């Protein structure tokens, strides 16, 4: 199918106890494989994934290379940013980045994308062109059109239609085994009497890969998504992933109720019922 | 400035099973700013060997992390996940749930 | 692979 590459990068001032804290992590589609943390010992980048540890030397030495490069640009941004609004030295900011690419299911280029948030919010963005941006507010037009002027948009366009679609598709490659399979949702039920008159059926999907699914149930077909107690898709921490639905219903009714999923790695949706 | 409240997940790796090695997971997600405190109790105890993923975002540019620890489920024991952030007034423990 | 370049808020 289709794949992606995503670098996320994190940049948290703290006054008066030294430089800000920067955190970056890489990602093929929903596989983690790169991080760097200032405060780490190491100072480099480093593995997260075993099919990107035998990268070799120089793979290491240059993106460490870049990745403090990076750090150094989001030091001078906090510090920037601070003055487009005027705000006070003592309290402690946030700058976030996420660039990366996507490509078709011929591995290529479908898309790239190039975004900053100040303080949990957008600030600027790279349009879908690859050659205009969206500012978000007043200080954001500053850099809008300084990196109108600078031709920035241009050398990020051949970044993303290049370089990035280059090494996702050596990675997919490298990580064929990991990063090219689907692992289907292991299914089941559980039933809790939460009284003498209503019980909880939960469904549950487990070891599944990628991180999309659907989990919905039903009473005789009419979604209960209302009613569905729905938790956020979560970590196995082995890279598979975990979520369940949950349904209070009134004791003797289980037989009405199906719960269905739909998922990559299944050849067909599971509807389960509770019998 | 915008902040948001974690959500909070406490559960094992695997589907656990007592005298079972295994993994206990506090998985927080969905917060703003990024400065979090999150601890493993075991019996209201902290956990010193705990581990944490790398900070990482959503497209909503709110925070989440994975916490983690090796651990074999006992039919007594108790473990919970406790959670500071600055949009609780005060500590948040949720107990793990090893039903469900 | 990370961007080599430095673009500047």
């Amino acid at each position: 199918g289709s794949h992606s590459m995503r670098y996320f990068f994190t940049s948290v001032s703290r006054p008066g106890r030294g430089e800000p804290r920067f955190i970056a992590v890489g990602y093929v589609d929903d596989t983690q494989f790169v991080r760097f943390d200032s405060d780490a010992a190491s100072q480099r980048m480093e593995p997260r994934a075993p099919w990107i540890e035998q990268e070799g030397p120089e793979y290491w030495d240059g993106e460490t290379r870049k990745v403090k490069a990076h750090s150094q640009t989001h030091r001078v941004d906090l510090g920037t940013l601070r003055g487009y609004y005027n705000q006070s030295e003592a309290g402690s900011h946030t700058v976030q980045r996420m660039y990366g690419c996507d490509v078709g299911s011929d591995w290529r280029f479908l898309r790239g994308y190039h975004q900053y948030a100040y303080d949990g919010k957008d600030y600027i963005a790279l349009k879908e062109d690859l050659r205009s941006w969206t500012a978000a507010d007043m200080a954001a037009q500053t850099t809008k059109h300084k990196w109108e002027a600078a031709h920035v948009a241009e050398q990020l366009r051949a970044y993303l239609e290049g370089t990035c679609v280059e090494w996702l598709r050596r990675y997919l490659e490298n990580g064929k085994e990991t990063l090219q399979r689907t692992d289907a949702p292991k299914t089941h039920m559980t039933h809790h009497a939460v009284s003498d008159h209503e019980a909880t059926l939960r469904c549950w999907a487990l070891s599944f890969y990628p991180a999309e699914i659907t989990l919905t149930w039903q009473r005789d077909g009419e979604d209960q998504t209302q009613d569905t107690e729905l938790v956020e898709t979560r970590p196995a921490g082995d890279g598979t992933f975990q979520k369940w639905a949950a349904v209070v219903v009134p004791s003797g009714q289980e037989q009405r109720y199906t719960c269905h999923v739909q998922h990559e790695g299944l050849p067909k949706p599971l509807t389960l019922r509770w019998e | 400035m915008i902040q948001r409240t974690p959500k909070i997940q406490v559960y094992s790796r695997h589907p656990a099973e007592n005298g079972k090695s295994n993994f206990l997971n506090c998985y927080v997600s969905g917060f703003h700013p990024s400065d979090i405190e999150v601890d493993l109790l075991k019996n209201g105890e902290r956990i010193e060997k705990v581990e944490h993923s790398d900070l990482s975002f959503s497209k909503d540019w709110s925070f989440y992390l994975l916490y983690y620890t090796e651990f074999t489920p006992t039919e007594k024991d108790e473990y919970a996940c406790r959670v500071n952030h600055v949009t609780l007034s005060q500590p948040k423990i949720v107990k793990w749930d090893r039903d469900m | 692979k990370l961007t080599p370049l430095c673009v500047t808020l």
